[PDB]
């Protein structure tokens, strides 16, 4: 139920340095 | 090259 | 990982290191999918051309790691294997078709800031995300070049490549159980998995529910980061019926 949500990122609403590159590729 | 791991795991 | 960068702390908390007991060494990458199940490539456990055929007792799994060689006291968890399950139709003789294996841990691993499972895709997530041009993320402690070794976990973002381009890059027969990823020589960006990254995860962050899904398993490549070549990954969703069957039983 809690899979793929990172404690240090998604759980704190913090983004890692390159996840935006992935999102921008999803057209 | 690898640092030794606790014996309990071996 | 070739042409990647250092992972941030807790960036890939599903990252698993497959570790040989004697001699003490990195064997492969892997991923945490629940508190007692680890996903890897079948060739990390069984590869007769190299006389590779591990039993449960030969291996350890190291979870929550960042440094490659150091024992990360109070951060990493070292787990023993109860049972290894290899896809019965894994093709080691030709092209590593169905390059997948599951490893059940003897005891459940406790989740922490550094240890957390990745999701597995359902049909809809795979249809939505597995498209040419869409980027995924590959992580591992493998070689930094085809011909040293990193101090910490490496990360690289790579685009999924069109099936004809994957097929046209190699003489090997490519199956529906595989996909390829990486930049074309004309794209001016580089990056790939390498020796020691095999078995590791290829992940994507769903823009629909903001969760990370493991779409691929690092499988093989003709060398590492070679111009005109691509990395080949086991298509996780295509083998979900087997994954589910194994976890439902045992
Ligand atoms: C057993 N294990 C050996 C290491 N291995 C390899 O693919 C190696 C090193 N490169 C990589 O691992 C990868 C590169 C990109 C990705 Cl994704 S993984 N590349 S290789 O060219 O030296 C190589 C070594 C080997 F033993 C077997 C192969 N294969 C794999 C299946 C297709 C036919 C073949 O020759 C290949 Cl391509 C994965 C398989
Ligand atoms: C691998 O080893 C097991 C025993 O641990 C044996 O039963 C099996 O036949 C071996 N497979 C190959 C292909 O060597
Ligand atoms: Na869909
Ligand atoms: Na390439």
């Amino acid at each position: 139920a809690d899979c793929g949500l990172r404690p240090l990122f998604e759980k704190k609403s913090l983004e890692d340095k390159t996840e935006r590159e992935l999102l921008e590729s999803y057209i | 090259d690898f640092e030794e791991i606790p014996e309990e795991y071996l | 990982i070739v042409e990647g960068s250092d992972a941030e702390i807790g960036m890939s908390p599903w990252q698993v290191m497959l570790f040989r007991k004697s001699p003490q060494e990195l064997l492969c990458g892997a991923s945490l999918i629940s508190d007692r199940w680890v996903l890897t490539a079948a060739h990390c456990l069984l590869y007769p051309p190299w006389d590779k055929n591990f039993t449960e007792n030969d291996l350890l799994v190291r979870i929550g790691k960042h440094s490659r060689t150091r024992y990360e006291r109070n951060i990493e968890k070292i787990s023993m294997l109860e049972k290894i399950y290899i896809h019965p139709r894994y093709n080691w003789r030709e092209n590593l078709d169905r390059d997948i294996a599951l490893m059940k841990l003897k005891k459940p691993v406790a989740f922490s800031d550094y240890i957390h499972p990745v999701c597995l895709p359902d049909r809809e997530t795979a249809a939505s995300l597995l498209q040419a041009g869409y980027k995924g993320r590959v992580t591992g402690w493998g070689n930094l070049k085809e011909t040293g070794q990193p101090s910490v976990l490496q990360v690289v973002n790579l685009p999924i490549v069109e099936r004809p381009v994957c097929k046209d890059s190699t003489r090997i027969r490519i199956t529906d159980n595989m996909f390829c990823a990486g930049y074309k020589p004309d794209e001016g960006k580089r990056g790939d998995a390498c020796e020691g990254d095999s078995g590791g995860p290829f992940v994507m962050k769903s823009p629909f529910n903001n969760r990370w899904y493991q779409m691929g398993i690092v499988s093989w490549g003709e060398g590492c980061d070679r111009d005109g070549k691509y990395g080949f990954y086991t298509h996780v969703f295509r083998l979900k019926k087997w994954i589910q069957k194994v976890i439902d039983q045992f």
